[PDB]
RNA sequence: CUGGUAGUUAUGGCGAGAAGGUCACACCCGUUCCCAUACCGAACACGGUAGUUAAGCUUCUCUGCGCCAAUGGUAGUUGGGGGCUUCCCCCUGCGAGAGUAGGUCGCUGCCGGG
RNA sequence: CUGGGGCGGUCGCCUCCUAAAGAGUAACGGAGGCGCCCAAAGGUUCCCUCAGAAUGGAUGGAAAUCAUUCGCAGAGUGUAAAGGCACAAGGGAGCUUGACUGCGAGACUGACAAGUCGAGCAGGGACGAAAGUCGGGCUUAGUGAUCCGGUGGUUCCGCAUGGAAGGGCCAUCGCUCAACGGAUAAAAGCUACCCCGGGGAUAACAGGCUUAUCUCCCCCAAGAGUCCACAUCGACGGGGAGGUUUGGCACCUCGAUGUCGGCUCGUCGCAUCCUGGGGCUGUAGUCGGUCCCAAGGGUUGGGCUGUUCGCCCAUUAAAGCGGCAC
RNA sequence: AAUAGCUCACUGGUCGAGUGACCCCGCGCCGAAAAUGUACCGGGGCUAAACAUAUUACCGAAACUGUGGAUGAACC
RNA sequence: GUCAUGGAGGUAGAGCACUGUUUGGACUAGGGGCCCUUCUCGGGUUACCGAAUUCAGAUAAACUCCGAAUGCCAUGUACUUAUACUCGGGAGUCAGACUGCGAGUGAUAAGAUCCGUAGUCGAAAGGGAAACAGCCCAGACCACCAGUUAAGGUCCCCAAAUA
RNA sequence: ACAAGUAGUUAGAGCCCGUUAAUGGGUGAUAGCGUGCCUUUUGUAGAAUGAACCGGCGAGUUACGAUUUGUUGCAAGGUUAA
């Protein structure tokens, strides 16, 4: 009566921190605000977090609890 | 400066330590190398002390 | 001994390596049989060691079972080839860990105390060990 | 000195106690006008400043709650070895969680009035 | 598909655990959902905060609504679960149709087919004073290709030419094709009358591993035994040995390891049925019981059952239990 | 049968050195029965030729080295 | 490959802040036993249950206030090393096995089954483990009546200690 | 003619020879080591398959297309078919 799943969806981090990314490039793939758009970062409809501009990554810190990542060029 | 050489054989070894007595240079078994003794060399030896001997 | 309900009808067997996180120090009665080995022990070998060790003090003193049977373990019958799902529930187990006192026992003298718990280590299938507060 | 407005994982919070007030801030008095209530000038809005520090507000004290937090030890564990292999032990590196010593009643920037 | 096959179950998609702190990861592993819904449950502006408990109040009761205090969420979020969400993604109200047209740097995911996210540009809008947000919904299911048909549109083609017929292109609709990458527009059984190709990739026999089950031996000792745990037994539980049972597995053999019982011939083990020696006895005696040593020899004629087995008749010192391809 | 009877505890005497509990660790013992033949060290055999801790010599591979030869690649 | 630096991520462990499972107190509500002037409306008792409530103590694959080791993604102006990628021509493979470690299924059985991860076999001769694909040691270009070592050994079979 | 043999191989006396004359030939007491070949397999000395032996015969070819590499000729051209 078991024996079902669906597939998985490759969800996380896409990009590290530290690393140089285009316009557009996905950073975190999520369900939810796991990690919250910072400067330069977009939340996509399915919560798909992406670089705005061109610049270097960096996962912050935004207060005890939560986290973001941003794109500074 | 260091005298690294290989004592035990690489058959049945892990990729991992394989590819670090690579890059060591190292190459037969009882092959030596002479490497300037570096953080970086010393962080490989650790990694493969129990199939190498290190000297001075 | 059984949970009244359980989330999940059917369980990992789990494992019982390290010493037992917690129950390690004698904290109810004055003296406990504390597991050397690790084991399960099921709900039919705690009631019999209950008992074992109640029926010789006589309705005096305390008894504390600080183990409980948590885990349900299934069974194949006999005929039944491999596959075609899980088996079904049979019983409950406490996985006892090295150094969990299982039970306790207060206000009976230390000889009678000491004689309530071999008669209750007879019954499980762990090396045990006599202990006082 | 106080009003505004930011930054900073609560060491910044909560709770308790106390003091202060045209220099703002506040409550407070009114519903004529703009504007309000799925009813209500409570709120929102607008016009006043008789009255008051009682509350919020600001400053000061406190470790009751929270929060932060070493060192040491332990659990676990990469790699390397052993066993008597429900598991256990040794060597090397890393090393928690809990608990404890302790820390905290914030720190920092700009602007206006004083 | 399948721990042989059949029967049963399953077949596509979503969420979790398994999954070993990136991603991915199997089993006829453990749990649940889906094949939609919504004209607002969508967009935007502005405003707001829930559950529950305590206490007091007419019908009012434990529990309706009202008021106060305490309440980081113990509520809610259309719908499983997970991840999120109180600057709310939760709750009101006003106006709206961005549930827009053309697209799209660049990423994610993927064998492919497909799938996913996307700043930004233009057209023309909604809301908003503006900033701005808006290419459906907190996120992730709600689907199905091609071929062939149907309808609508069209500065496309139109077989000498003008037309037309018909085709193309754009938009959209019609099969549980669900065995969900869909053999066809259209598909059930028996074979012991069978045949061919193959397989020890895979079952039935025997062997092997395993030993749950089985047999035997033990531990503890509540009880039984006229008193009396241990003469003889022994619950609840616990620990072993053996490899004769019932099983599990599929490792040898399918270019054949060809058969249950009986007959003939035995041989081996000892966990001993008899006979020998001994300890204990609930051993007075007789007749017994039980355990230790002991495998030298011995260990049956019939009736019924195909029957191993069993039951029965009549014997015997005894009519032992197992192994050796049962 | 009840009595009688023998014995202990508990004391002086003789004798003239040890004697009695409890806990922990090492190594052993019983528990230990299968089928052709010893048959659960490969054998012999071992009281170390076993085990523990420490040490040092040697043996031991087609490993590595020596010598000679063949050969692939890369670079001068 | 290592060093350094940064980062994502909730496993091991641990913990009980949430959710479930759970033991023993203490505490009142109540209902049910128990007696009852009573209409069981109200009292007096209870240990018969009880739902909260706190105190102490446990427990988890589908709990988490916490949280490693590793592994992973990056960066470097670091030190080693020698591959990588793209496009073409040609394939074979789609029965795997065992061992160690981490899991599931199973009985915490299987030389079982199914994943993960490393190794060896497969496709690997040699030495050891009596014999013994998968264990330990170790990789055979050819020749040598040379040498040194590995695992494993050194009384005899049998090379080396009756060290 | 006291021996346990996948039949050899390495070591090797003894005896008998004498060549394409070179660290030669035949035989082999005795010692060490040693599980045919092929197929098929995770794995075969295999108690899986195939072959009694010897000999002969016995399996990726050709045509026409496609594509790619190499070679040659000519080159913004190249080349003919019937
Ligand atoms: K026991
Ligand atoms: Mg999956
Ligand atoms: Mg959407
Ligand atoms: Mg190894
Ligand atoms: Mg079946
Ligand atoms: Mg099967
Ligand atoms: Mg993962
Ligand atoms: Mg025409
Ligand atoms: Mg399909
Ligand atoms: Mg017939
Ligand atoms: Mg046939
Ligand atoms: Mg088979
Ligand atoms: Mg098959
Ligand atoms: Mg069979
Ligand atoms: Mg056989
Ligand atoms: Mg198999
Ligand atoms: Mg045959
Ligand atoms: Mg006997
Ligand atoms: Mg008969
Ligand atoms: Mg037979
Ligand atoms: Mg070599
Ligand atoms: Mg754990
Ligand atoms: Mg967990
Ligand atoms: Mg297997
Ligand atoms: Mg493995
Ligand atoms: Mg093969
Ligand atoms: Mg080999
Ligand atoms: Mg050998
Ligand atoms: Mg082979
Ligand atoms: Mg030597
Ligand atoms: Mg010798
Ligand atoms: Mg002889
Ligand atoms: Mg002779
Ligand atoms: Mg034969
Ligand atoms: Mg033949
Ligand atoms: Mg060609």
């Amino acid at each position: 009566s078991n024996g079902r799943d669906s597939e998985s969806k490759r969800l996380g981090a896409k990009r590290a921190d530290g690393q140089f990314v285009t316009g557009g490039s996905i950073l975190y793939r999520q369900r939810g605000t796991k990690i919250y758009p910072g400067t330069n970062v977009g939340r996509g409809g399915d919560d798909t977090l992406f670089a705005k501009t061109d610049g270097v990554v960096r996962f912050e810190r935004m207060g005890r609890d939560k986290k973001k990542v941003s794109v500074y060029p | 400066k260091l005298e690294i050489t290989l004592k035990r054989s690489l058959i049945g070894r892990p990729q991992p330590q394989r590819k670090t007595v690579q890059a060591l240079g190292l190459g037969k078994t009882n092959s030596v190398v002479v490497k300037e003794d570096n953080p970086a060399i010393r962080g490989m030896i650790t990694k493969v002390s129990h199939l190498v001997d290190v000297k001075e | 001994l059984v949970p009244k309900r359980v989330k999940y009808r059917r369980e990992f067997r789990g494992n019982m390596r390290g010493r037992a996180k917690g129950g390690t120090e004698v904290a109810f009665g004055e003296y406990g049989l504390q597991a050397v080995e690790a084991s399960w022990i099921t709900n039919r070998q705690i009631e019999a060691a209950r008992i074992a060790m109640t029926r010789y003090m006589k309705r005096g003193g305390k008894v504390w079972i600080k183990i409980f049977p948590h885990k349900s373990y299934t069974s194949k019958p006999i005929g039944v080839r491999m596959g075609k799902g899980k088996g079904a529930p049979e019983g409950w187990v406490s996985p006892v860990k090295r150094g969990k006192i299982m039970f306790e026992i207060a206000g009976v003298p230390e000889d009678v105390a000491r004689e309530a718990l071999r008669l209750a280590a007879h019954k499980l299938p762990v090396k045990t060990k006599i202990v006082k507060r």
